[PDB]
DNA sequence: GGGTTGGGGTTGGG
C-alpha cells in the first residue's frame, strides 16, 4: 500500500530478473513485492560512466556490498545544464582530488523502462549505513506482516 | 528519555481521536514540498494585538496597546513532512520557519527572516524566494507534532501543527530502529 | 481606415499581440518540426483536432523541437504518468493551467478537486498527441507552449501553459477621506438637540480626559514635535469649553425651525394612532403632503452650520484666510448629491501655508526646502480639516437631521427635522401594521431558524402622498456563529433559479428579463406585421400594484414542489471567460497586452447531472454570443453541490419566518415574499406566468385560428400586448381581470392605457379609469403604432438630468475616468435598440440625435467641474497639452476620440461585414457630423467655452462636413465602375443618401431628424 | 469535496428507492396463489428486479474492486459502501482516466436485486451504468459502513453509531419480514 | 498561533 519501500542492488536485481522471468502479471508499469511500489531508497556510492553519442541521457552507476545498478539521469532540455544535486556532487568531487563517496539516492523504476534517479545527497557519515541496513530490514518485515 | 511514533501511529490515532483532543508526538521525518500560493505571512503587535486595524499608506494602529505601532511580520508557512512510511501536511509557525530560514541562509537574522520575505514579495522578487524553499526540500529533521480534532464552521477536521524541530543525528534513531527490529523479532 | 468586424479568428487576434513571437496551430507546428509528413495519413477526427487547436509561446522554439534522429518515438508510460512528470518539471511555480485542482508532494502528485478541463487533456486525441510526440518532448511541450482547444462554434478552452489571468495584473502619502456617508439615515432621537452622548463632547464633563478620548489625533505622526502637539490640545480644550455655551434651541429656531401647525400635526397623527377603525385615505395623503412639505433648505442649513462654527472653533487655528475658505467651501459640501463626497485637496489647494501663525519648525526649513516646509505643514492642514469635519459637522447632522432622498427625485438631497421624521415613522408603522406586518415576539419562531439566519432592517423613502419602504438584509450576527447574510446564503438557490429563467422565458408564460429579448420579440412581431401587410394596431397596458406582497406563499410552495423543470440535485462550476472588447484590431505602439482586446470575467453557473443536449459536463460554461468573434474559458476548481430540499427548506423560512426590525422593534411579513432578496424577482415572475398561462388559453391558438398577429410580453409586475383584434384585445383584458379576482390580486390605479375606445359597461370594467392614447409608452420606451418603431423617452429640462448624474472625479487617472463615463453615457441605452431590423435609416438617424441631445446635457456638469481644476500646475499633462490652455486642449482630445470610438461602434452595430467600405465611411461622417453639430450647438452659449475651444469644436465640425460630402461624391464614382454589385441593403442605403441629397448640403435630412 | 458528496443525501435516495420496490412487488403479486407462491420459492434465484428512477443519482470515489466477484466499493465522507456491478460491460462504458480506483464517479442508474437463499431474502444493489468524470487520489478514512452483500447482517452492523444507518437498517428489517410474510 | 472575498463605483429599467 505504500509507494516507496527502501531496498538495495540485490533487491533491485533479483526484482527485474524475476519480473523478467515471469511477465504473466498485471498489465501496468508496477512492479511486484509484496504489494506495487515506484519509488525505492538506497545508500551506496556513486560513479559517473561515460556514454556514446547519448547527450540527453546520462548513465550513473551504484554499486554496493550486494551488487551494481544503472540509472539515467536526466537533465533539462531548453538549455544544457546539470540539476543542482549532481552539480554539487561534481564540483564535490573536483575539490577532493576525485574521491567518490556514498550518497543517499532516491529513485523511480518502472517495469519496461529505464531506472530513474531524482534525487540523492552526498552522506559523509558511516552510521548511515547501519542506519539504512536496520530500515531496509525493518520494512521489508513489516511489508510481509501487512500481506498476512 | 523519549519515545518515537511513526507517521502511521499518528495517522491512525488522530483518526480514532474524539473533536476537542490533542497529543503530541516526536518523529524522524524531512520536510518537503512548501507551499506557497497562500498569504505567506500576517501582521501582529508587539502587545498581542488580537486585532489589526487597516488603513493606507502601511499605516497601523493596534487596538491591544492604544499607540501608534511599526507592523511587525509573522511568517506562516505550510509544507508536508514525511518519514519512510506516510505522509502529512503540517503548519509552521512564525519561529520555526524563522529558524529554518537562517539555517538554510545564515545571512538574514532570525526575526529579520519574515521582513525579508515581505520586502522580497512586495519588490518583485519571487525567484530568490522560490529557490530558497527548493533548498529545503528532503531536509531530514526530528520533529515535534501536535494533531488537533477539531470543528471548523461546523465542519470536523484534524489540523497538524509542528511544535519544535531539531538537527538530525543518526545514532540514536538507529538504535531506536535496531530496540524496534529486535523486539518484532522476539515477538 | 481600422473598422470593427462581427467575424474574427482567434489565430488572427493573437498574432496581434506583441508579447507572444510563435502563435500557430498544432499541425503547422508539428509539419514544421517535421515529427508528421503531409504524405502520412490520419484519423479525419485527429486531423480536424490538430488543425482546430491553437498554441502559442513568448518565442521560436521550432529549433529545440526539431526532429532528432538520435532514437525513435515509442510510448510506453500512460498519459497520467507523463502529465505527472510535467507537473513535477513544473515544481514551485504556481501559476499553470495543469497544476489547477491538483498539489504537487515531492515526486508524488496528488488531485483533491474537481476540474471539468481534465477530460480534454485525458482524451484519445491528447493520448495520440503524445504517442506522435514522445514523453521528453511533450513534457516540456505542456511547459513552453499556451494550448487553446475549440470545444464551440467560437469558443476556445486553455488546457495548458501558463494562465491567462496573470497578463491582466516608494511611496507617496496619501490624505484621509471625508467621512461624509455617515450623514444618511439616522432614526436617534434625544431629549436635548446637540450630539451623541458617547461623542468626546459630552463625555469630558482637565487637558488628561480630552487627550484620552482624542489620542487618535494627538499622537498622530504629522506633528514635528511635542510643542505642535500641546498647541493642539489646548486648541482642543478650547474647542470643548465654547462647544457648551451654545443655545442649540436658539440656533434651530432662528435657522431651521419647525411649521407653524406643528402642533396640529402631531395632534392628528396622534388621533390616527388612537382611532380603532381604518383611517380616511385622503386624510392621510394630505396629511404625508403636508409632512413633507417641512424640508429644510440648503441655504438655511448651511447658516445654521456656519453659525455653529464660528463660535465654536478659535479663527487662529485654521488662519484667517484659510476660515473663511472653509467656511465658504461649507455650503458646496452641503448641497452636494448622495452618491457624491468632496476631497481634502478641494481645501488645501485653495488655502496657504504661511497663513497658519502657531506652526513651529524644528529645523529652519522655511527659508531653506520651502516645498518641503509646505509638504510638511499641508499634512498637518489636511489632519486638522479631517479631524474639525468629522468631528464636528458630521456629528451635528446625525444627530439633529434626518437625511435622505425622494421617491423620484433621483439622486438629490433632502432633509428633516428629527420630530417630523418621528412623527412620519408613527404613520408609516400605523399604515403597514393594518396591511401586511405584525408585531411578533420571539417565543414562535422556533430557535433552529432563529440562530440559522440573520434579520433585516426596514427603509421608508417618502413618496408623494405616501411612502416607499425598503427592507435590507445586509447584517450578519456576530452570535450564534454567523458569517454571512441572507443574500450570500441564498445565492445558490439563485444561480438554480437564473438557470431557471432561461427556459421560463418562452416554455410556460410570457416573461422577458432583457432588452435583447425584447428586442428580438420586437423583431419577430415587426416581421409578422409586414407579411401580414401593415394593417392598424391597437395596445393596452396595464400593470400590477404590489406583486410581491399578493404572492401566495402555498401556492409558491405548492408550484416549486410540483415543478418539474427543477431537478434534484445540481452541481456548481466557476470559470473565468475572456471576452472581446469594442476596440478594433491595429493594423501593423509596441506593448500590447491581451488586456487591450479583452475583457476578464468571473462566472459561476449551476448544471443537473442528467445527460442534457448542452452536455456542460464536457465544456464547464454556458455562454451565449451575439458575434462570431472568439473567445476563452477557463476553469477553476471550486466545486459545490446544491439540492432541491435545501431550496425548498429556504422557501420555506422566507415564506413563513421573514423577521425584520425596525426602531428595535421586531416585525414580521404576512403575505408575500420580502423585495430586496436576490430570488424575488424570478419567483415573482415565474409565480405570475403560472396563472397567466393558466388564463391565456385562447392566446396559444389565435394566430391560426383566424390567422391575428398579436403580441404579448409581462416583464415583472408590467405587461403589454399588441395585437391586431380588437375583440382580442378585450379578452385579454376580460380574462386577466377574471385572473385577478379569482387570485386575489389587483392592478395599479384601476388605470389602464389603450388605443381605441370601448363601452366598459357590457364587459364590468366600469371601475377602471381608461386612457386613451395614441402613443405607447412602456418601461419608459417610445413607441410608435404607424411605423412600428421604437426609441427611449429621454428628460427635457437641465434640473431634471442633473438629478440623477453622480460626479465623482480624481486627478490621478482623468483621462481615463472622463473617457469611460463619455463612453458609458453615450452607450448606455442606444446599442440595445439600434437594431437595423427595427428601424429605417431615418429612424436611427433620429434616435441617434435626440440621445445625443440628451447625453450632452447630461455630461456638461462633468467639464463644469474639470474647469475647477487648472492643469496647467501638474506636469503629467502641462507636458503633454502645454501651459496656456490645456484645459482646452484636454477637453478636445478626449471628445475627438470618444466620438470617434462611438461612431465606429455604431457603425459596426449597424452594418454588416459584406457591406461596402466607402458606405461604412460615408455613414460614420454622417454620424460624426450629428454629433459635432449637437455638441457645438449646444456649446456654443456657455461663457466658460465662449472663446478658444469654440473655434476648435466649429473646424472639427467642418472637417467632417467636407469629408462626408467628399466620400458621398467619390462614391457615385466609385460605383460607376461596375466593378462591384449591390445587394438590397446597399441599394437602399443608396436610394436614403440619394433622396436626401446628401451630396450638397444637410439641410433636408434636418427636419425630419429634429421633429419631435 | 467531503462537503459535496456528504450534500448529496443518498441515504434519502435509498430509502425512496426500496419504498417503491417494495411498495411495486406488494402491488404485482397480489395473486396470492399458493402453489405459484410454492414454486418461485427456490434457492438461489432472483425474482424480482426494480430499477431506480431517473432523480436517484449519486456520486462517489471507488476505493476498491474485484473483478472476479463483481464486487465494487463506494464511499463518500464518513460512509462507505460495498456494491456489485452487472458486469466488466459497465466498467468499459465508463472510460476511465487511467484506473478504476480514486476515480469520481457519477452513478447513471442502478436497480435493487431480490434473492432468496438459506431460507431467507437477501437485497442486492447492482450498478447497471457507470460514468468517470475526474481523478480524486484522495484516501477517505470511513469509520462507518454497512454492506450490501451480507444481507441483514451486513446492513445492520455499526448501526448503532450511525441515526442514518439505524433507520435505514430498520426499514431493510421491516422489508424483509414483509417479503417473508407475503411469499410465506 | 490562521482561516470565502472585500471591495470600487454608482447608469437605466424593474
Ligand atoms: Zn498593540
Amino acid at each position: 500500500p505504500q509507494i516507496t519501500v527502501p531496498l538495495n542492488c540485490f533487491m533491485i536485481n533479483q526484482i527485474v530478473k524475476a519480473a523478467k522471468e515471469n511477465p504473466q502479471a498485471h498489465s501496468g508499469n508496477h512492479y511486484e513485492w509484496y504489494g506495487a511500489f515506484e519509488n525505492a531508497i538506497i545508500t551506496a556510492k556513486f560513479e559517473f560512466l561515460q556514454s556514446i553519442n547519448d547527450s540527453p541521457k546520462i548513465m550513473g552507476k551504484l554499486s554496493d556490498s550486494t551488487g551494481c545498478i544503472e540509472v539515467v539521469i536526466q537533465k533539462s532540455k531548453m538549455s544544457d545544464e546539470l540539476p543542482e544535486f549532481v552539480q554539487a556532487y561534481e564540483i564535490e568531487l573536483q575539490n577532493n582530488g576525485n574521491r567518490h563517496k556514498y550518497v543517499r539516492a532516491m529513485l523511480k523504476m518502472r517495469k519496461n523502462a529505464q531506472i530513474q534517479l531524482l534525487y540523492f545527497s552526498i552522506v559523509n557519515d558511516a552510521n548511515e549505513i547501519s542506519r539504512h541496513g536496520l530500515d531496509l530490514c525493518l520494512r521489508y518485515l513489516q511489508r510481509k506482516h501487512g500481506i498476512e | 528519555q523519549r519515545i518515537y511514533s511513526s507517521i502511521e501511529e499518528i495517522i491512525q490515532q488522530a483518526q480514532a481521536s474524539e473533536i476537542g483532543q490533542k497529543k503530541e508526538f516526536y518523529v524522524y521525518g524531512n520536510l518537503v514540498s512548501i507551499q506557497m500560493k497562500n498569504k505567506l505571512y500576517y501582521y501582529r503587535c508587539t502587545c498581542q494585538g488580537k486585532s489589526v486595524l487597516k488603513y493606507h499608506g502601511d499605516s497601523f494602529f493596534c487596538e491591544s496597546c492604544q499607540q501608534f505601532i511599526n507592523p511587525q511580520v509573522h511568517l506562516m508557512l505550510r509544507a508536508f513532512v514525511q518519514d519512510s512510511t506516510g505522509t502529512i501536511p503540517v503548519m509552521i509557525f512564525d519561529q520555526q520557519s524563522s529558524q529554518l530560514i537562517n539555517q538554510i541562509d545564515p545571512s538574514i537574522h532570525v526575526q529579520e527572516a519574515g521582513q525579508y520575505v515581505k520586502n522580497c514579495i512586495e519588490n518583485g522578487q519571487e525567484e530568490i524566494i522560490r529557490q530558497l524553499f527548493s533548498k529545503l526540500d528532503f531536509a531530514r529533521f526530528i520533529f515535534e507534532i501536535q494533531f488537533e480534532n477539531k470543528e471548523f464552521n461546523n465542519e470536523q477536521e484534524i489540523a497538524y501543527k509542528v511544535l519544535k524541530i531539531e538537527k538530525e543525528n543518526i545514532k540514536e534513531e538507529s538504535k531506536y530502529l535496531l530496540k524496534k527490529l529486535e523486539h518484532l523479532i522476539n515477538n | 481606415k481600422q473598422m470593427l468586424t462581427r467575424k474574427e479568428d482567434l489565430l488572427t487576434v493573437l498574432k496581434q499581440i506583441s508579447a507572444l513571437k510563435y502563435v500557430s496551430n498544432l499541425y503547422e507546428f508539428l509539419l514544421a518540426t517535421e515529427k508528421i509528413v503531409q504524405t502520412s495519413e490520419l484519423d479525419t477526427q485527429f486531423q480536424e483536432f490538430l488543425t482546430t487547436t491553437i498554441i502559442a509561446s513568448e518565442q521560436n522554439l521550432v529549433e529545440n523541437y526539431k526532429q532528432k534522429y538520435n532514437q525513435p518515438n515509442f510510448s510506453q508510460l500512460t498519459i497520467k504518468q507523463v502529465i505527472d512528470d510535467s507537473i513535477i518539471l513544473l515544481g514551485n511555480k504556481q501559476n499553470y493551467v495543469q497544476q489547477i485542482g491538483t498539489t504537487t508532494i515531492g515526486f508524488y502528485v496528488e488531485y483533491e478537486n474537481i476540474n471539468l478541463s481534465r477530460q480534454t487533456l485525458y482524451s484519445s486525441n491528447f493520448r495520440n498527441l503524445l504517442n506522435i510526440f514522445g514523453e521528453e518532448d511533450f513534457k516540456y511541450f505542456l511547459i513552453d507552449f499556451l494550448v487553446f482547444t475549440k470545444v464551440e462554434q467560437n469558443g476556445y478552452l486553455q488546457v495548458a501553459g501558463v494562465c491567462l489571468n496573470q497578463y491582466f495584473s516608494e511611496n507617496q502619502y496619501i490624505y484621509p477621506e471625508i467621512q461624509r456617508s455617515q450623514i444618511f439615515y439616522c432614526n436617534h432621537m434625544g431629549r436635548e438637540p446637540g450630539v451623541f452622548k458617547s461623542s468626546f463632547f459630552n463625555y469630558s464633563e482637565p487637558q488628561t480626559i480630552i487627550k484620552k478620548t482624542l489620542l487618535k489625533e494627538y499622537q498622530s505622526k504629522n506633528f514635528s514635535c511635542q510643542e505642535e502637539r500641546d498647541l493642539f490640545l489646548e486648541f482642543t480644550e478650547k474647542i470643548v469649553q465654547n462647544f457648551h455655551n451654545i443655545n442649540f434651541n436658539y440656533l434651530l429656531k432662528k435657522f431651521c425651525k419647525l411649521p407653524e401647525n406643528y402642533q396640529s400635526l402631531k395632534s392628528q397623527v396622534k388621533q390616527i394612532v388612537q382611532s380603532e377603525n381604518k383611517a380616511n385615505q385622503q386624510s392621510c395623503e394630505n396629511l404625508f403632503n403636508s409632512l413633507y412639505d417641512t424640508e429644510i433648505s440648503y441655504k438655511q442649513i448651511t447658516n445654521f452650520l456656519r453659525q455653529i462654527i464660528q463660535n465654536c472653533v478659535p479663527n487662529q487655528l485654521l488662519g484667517k484666510k484659510n476660515f473663511k475658505v472653509f467656511l465658504e467651501k461649507l455650503y458646496e459640501f452641503v448641497q452636494m448629491k448622495r452618491f457624491e463626497n468632496q476631497k481634502v485637496l478641494d481645501y488645501i489647494c485653495f488655502m496657504d501655508v504661511f497663513d497658519v501663525e502657531w506652526f513651529v519648525d524644528l529645523k529652519n526649513q522655511k527659508f531653506t526646502q520651502k516645498r518641503k516646509y509646505i509638504s510638511d505643514k499641508r499634512k498637518i492642514l489636511g489632519d486638522l480639516i479631517v479631524f474639525i469635519i468629522n468631528k464636528i459637522v458630521i456629528p451635528v447632522l446625525r444627530y439633529n437631521f434626518y437625511i435622505t432622498e425622494k421617491h423620484k427625485e433621483g439622486s438629490q438631497i433632502f432633509y428633516y427635522r428629527k420630530p417630523i421624521w418621528k412623527l412620519v415613522s408613527k404613520l408609516t408603522i400605523v399604515k403597514l401594521e393594518e396591511e401586511n406586518l405584525e408585531k411578533v415576539e420571539e417565543k414562535l419562531i422556533p430557535e433552529d431558524s432563529f440562530q440559522k439566519y440573520p434579520q433585516g432592517k426596514l427603509r421608508i423613502i417618502p413618496k408623494k402622498g405616501s411612502f416607499r419602504p425598503i427592507m435590507t438584509f445586509l447584517r450578519k450576527d456576530k452570535q450564534k456563529n454567523i458569517k454571512l447574510n441572507l443574500n450570500q446564503i441564498l445565492m445558490d438557490s439563485q444561480l438554480v433559479f437564473r438557470n431557471l429563467k432561461d427556459m421560463l422565458g418562452q416554455k410556460i408564460g410570457y416573461s422577458v428579463f432583457d432588452n435583447k429579448q425584447i428586442s428580438e420579440k420586437f423583431a419577430q412581431f415587426i416581421e409578422k406585421w409586414k407579411n401580414k401587410g401593415r394593417p392598424q394596431l391597437y395596445y393596452v397596458t396595464l400593470d400590477i400594484k404590489k406583486c410581491y406582497d399578493s404572492i401566495d406563499q402555498m401556492k409558491l410552495l405548492n408550484f416549486f414542489n410540483q415543478s418539474d423543470l427543477i431537478q434534484d440535485t445540481y452541481f456548481i462550476n466557476k470559470y473565468l471567460l475572456f471576452q472581446r472588447n469594442k476596440r478594433p484590431l491595429l493594423q501593423i505602439m509596441d506593448n500590447i497586452n491581451f488586456p487591450y482586446y479583452f475583457n476578464l470575467k468571473e462566472r459561476q453557473i449551476a448544471y443537473s447531472l442528467y445527460d442534457d443536449d448542452d452536455q456542460i459536463l464536457q465544456k464547464g460554461f454556458k455562454e451565449i454570443q451575439s458575434d462570431d468573434r472568439p473567445f476563452i474559458v477557463i476553469n477553476q476548481d471550486k466545486p459545490r453541490c446544491i439540492t432541491k430540499d435545501i431550496i425548498h427548506n429556504h422557501l420555506k423560512h422566507i415564506s413563513q419566518y421573514n423577521v425584520i426590525s425596525f426602531n428595535k422593534v421586531k416585525f414580521r411579513q404576512k403575505r408575500g415574499i420580502p423585495q430586496g432578496l436576490n430570488i424575488s424577482g424570478v419567483l415573482c415572475s415565474f409565480y405570475f406566468g403560472k396563472l397567466e398561462e393558466e388564463y391565456t388559453q385562447f392566446l396559444k391558438n389565435a394566430e391560426q385560428v383566424n390567422g391575428s398577429i398579436n403580441l404579448l410580453m409581462r416583464l415583472t409586475d408590467d405587461y403589454l400586448f399588441i395585437s391586431d383584434s380588437q375583440q382580442n384585445a378585450l379578452n385579454l383584458i376580460v380574462q386577466l381581470q377574471n385572473c385577478a379576482n379569482n387570485n386575489g390580486f389587483m392592478f395599479n390605479d384601476q388605470k389602464i392605457t389603450t388605443n381605441f375606445q370601448f363601452p366598459q359597461e357590457d364587459y364590468n370594467l366600469e371601475h377602471f379609469k381608461i386612457s386613451v392614447q395614441n402613443e405607447c409608452q412602456w418601461i419608459g420606451k417610445s413607441i410608435d403604432m404607424n411605423t412600428l418603431e421604437i426609441k427611449s423617452i429621454q428628460k427635457q429640462t437641465q434640473q431634471e438630468i442633473n438629478q440623477t448624474i453622480n460626479v465623482a472625479i480624481s486627478i490621478k487617472n482623468l483621462k481615463s475616468q472622463l473617457k469611460n463615463k463619455l463612453r458609458s453615457l453615450f452607450l448606455n441605452q442606444l446599442i440595445d435598440y439600434f437594431n437595423p431590423n427595427i428601424n429605417s435609416f431615418e429612424g436611427l438617424c433620429r434616435q441617434l440625435y435626440h440621445h445625443s441631445k440628451a447625453t450632452v446635457m447630461k455630461f456638461y456638469p462633468f467639464m463644469t467641474k474639470l474647469f475647477q481644476i487648472d492643469l496647467k500646475k501638474s506636469k503629467q499633462y502641462s507636458v503633454q497639452y502645454g501651459k496656456e490652455n490645456t484645459n482646452e486642449n484636454f477637453l478636445k482630445d478626449i471628445l475627438y476620440y470618444t466620438v470617434e470610438d462611438v461612431c465606429k461602434i455604431l457603425c459596426y452595430l449597424q452594418f454588416e461585414d459584406e457591406i461596402n467600405s466607402n458606405i461604412k465611411e460615408i455613414f460614420k461622417n454622417l454620424y460624426s457630423w450629428i454629433m459635432w453639430d449637437i455638441i457645438v450647438s449646444y456649446l456654443k452659449k456657455k461663457k466658460q467655452f465662449k472663446g478658444y475651444l469654440n473655434k476648435l469644436l466649429q473646424k472639427i465640425r467642418k472637417s467632417r462636413f467636407f469629408y462626408l460630402k467628399e466620400g458621398c461624391k467619390s462614391l457615385q464614382l466609385i460605383l460607376s465602375q461596375q466593378k462591384y454589385q449591390l445587394n438590397k441593403k446597399e441599394l437602399e442605403a443608396i436610394e436614403f443618401i440619394d433622396l436626401n441629397n446628401l451630396i450638397q448640403d444637410i439641410k433636408t435630412l434636418i427636419p425630419k431628424i429634429s421633429a419631435k | 469535496m467531503k462537503l459535496l458528496l456528504q450534500n448529496q443525501n443518498i441515504f434519502q435516495k435509498l430509502k425512496n428507492t426500496l419504498n417503491g420496490c417494495i411498495k411495486k412487488f406488494y402491488d404485482t403479486y397480489q395473486d396470492l396463489e399458493q402453489m405459484q407462491k410454492f414454486e418461485m420459492i427456490v434457492e438461489d434465484k432472483l425474482l424480482f428486479r426494480y430499477s431506480c428512477s431517473q432523480s436517484e443519482m449519486f456520486s462517489a470515489q471507488i476505493q476498491a474492486h474485484y473483478l472476479e466477484k463483481r464486487v465494487l466499493q463506494l464511499t463518500d465522507g464518513n460512509v462507505k459502501y460495498i456494491v456489485n456491478f452487472r458486469d466488466k460491460g459497465v466498467l468499459d462504458k465508463a472510460n476511465f482516466f487511467d484506473t478504476p480506483n480514486n476515480s469520481l464517479v457519477i452513478i447513471r442508474q442502478w436497480s435493487y436485486e431480490i434473492y432468496y437463499t438459506k431460507n431467507t431474502f437477501q437485497i442486492n444493489l447492482v450498478i447497471d451504468e457507470m460514468r468517470c468524470i475526474d481523478i480524486i487520489t484522495t484516501i477517505f478514512y470511513c469509520k462507518l459502513e454497512l454492506d450490501f452483500t451480507q444481507g441483514i447482517k451486513g446492513i445492520s452492523k455499526s448501526s448503532s453509531f450511525s441515526n442514518q444507518i439505524y433507520e435505514y437498517s430498520a426499514q431493510y428489517y421491516k422489508a424483509i419480514q414483509l417479503l417473508k410474510k407475503l411469499l410465506i
